[PDB]
């Protein structure tokens, strides 16, 4: 289940 | 950081970024918010990238050593609780900057719901290692951040704003990881979905290039748990 | 770390590197070192794999803010001096251990190439950011301790050992970036590289595999030099 | 020009 990324 | 100038803290900070030093870059961004004057945009991206990253690490640690925690002397329960209350200090700082004091001094809703997807992001992470007394409230913490941030979303942001978007992403995480509430996760992500589906006719190419790759998330998950 | 056991502290290092927390790890193996007992060959991994780790991200970061400073406030001088000075501090930490008193203490050949080759590496690094009234002195250091752990290992040891391997491919690097010395990078590579090639009907097939590999990372820079 | 690789 992915969260919205973190980095760019 | 209180000797730093606030634009020097914000120029070191996207420095940071492009050498990949992410507990540099949350530092300098710390300074900049401990200024005392609000954020824009852009420097509220700068705050979010820099602690994502640096607690993202910390719980791929937590992880990988509580799996051999249940896998199996003291050793490994440990460094397990040393990464631990690392990771919750770090939550707790973000926390602390997010209460003292960019929340109350937000009055748009596009920093008010950034700040308020934020705290419920820091207290889903500590939940995530939660075990004692507490487990109950945190998780509480979360979700009342969560809803109050999908309610002015819901009231003042079209329902392809990327925001909007990103807080309905993670708060359905909540649902599932969290609160044992796969039904509710489901069906957050499907509504949020179809509702900017429906939206996307009023965007331009580069608004619609960024709707699209956050309600492919959704997507994903949608994928995953059904 | 004085307060933790020695086989705590090996054993922590080990569950650091499964997290890839390679400052927890490298805390860890100094701890060790300090203990005053001399390493075995995988606690002697275990040191280099933490300390390199480190010191690779610091020097990545380095490159990256350097880069921008040719380029191009005095924000981007004051964060590469920043980082550099960290970097340096590292470097003095691994060489203080070398010389307190790991070196000294090392009398076996595995150990004695293995130390002084992490010494020329780290006085490397150090040359690699140097500019004022030392760098000659520094550059120096690292062609010293490179030179006498290859004499070392010529006598000592077998052309195929992935340790005498891994100095000659690491003192070729520092002929080359360092020394401004293309021509003697070149021969001690193909050299380096011929002797291991006739050298191999010895090996059983896992030390086959073990020189092979390495040896390649010297035909790849001899691939890239010539 | 590579060098050892650090981690494993
Ligand atoms: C809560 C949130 C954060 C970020 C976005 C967004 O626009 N994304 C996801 C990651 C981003 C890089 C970090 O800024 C690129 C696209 C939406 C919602
Ligand atoms: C100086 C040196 C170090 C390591 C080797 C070696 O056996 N290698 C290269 C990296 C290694 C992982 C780290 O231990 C795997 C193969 C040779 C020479
Ligand atoms: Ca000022
Ligand atoms: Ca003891
Ligand atoms: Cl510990
Ligand atoms: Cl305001
Ligand atoms: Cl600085
Ligand atoms: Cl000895």
């Amino acid at each position: 289940a992915g969260s919205i990324p973190g980095r760019r | 950081m209180g000797s730093m100038e606030r634009a020097s803290l914000i120029q070191k900070a996207k420095l940071a970024e492009q050498a990949e030093r992410y507990e540099d870059m949350a530092a300098f961004m710390k300074g900049a918010v401990e200024k005392g004057e609000e954020l824009s945009c852009e420097e509220r991206n700068l705050l979010s990238v820099a602690y994502k990253n640096v607690v993202g690490g910390q719980r791929a640690a937590w992880r990988v050593l509580s799996s051999i925690e249940q896998k199996s002397g003291p050793e490994v329960r440990e460094y397990r609780e040393k990464v631990e209350t690392e990771l919750q200090g770090v939550c707790d700082t973000v926390l602390g900057l997010l209460d003292s004091h960019l929340i109350k001094e937000a009055g748009d809703a596009e920093s008010r719901v950034f700040y308020l997807k934020m705290k419920g992001d820091y207290y889903r992470y500590l939940a995530e290692v939660a075990t004692g007394d507490d487990k109950k409230r945190i998780i509480d913490s979360a979700r009342s951040a969560y809803q109050e941030a999908m309610d002015i979303s819901k009231k003042e942001m079209p329902p392809t704003n990327p925001i909007r978007l990103g807080l309905a992403l993670n708060f359905s995480v909540f649902h599932y990881e969290i609160a044992n509430s796969p039904e509710e996760a489901i069906s957050l992500a499907k509504t949020t979905f179809d509702e900017a589906m429906a939206d996307l006719h009023t965007l331009s190419e580069d608004s619609y290039k960024d709707s699209t790759l956050i309600m492919q998330l959704l997507r994903d998950n949608l994928t995953l748990w059904t």
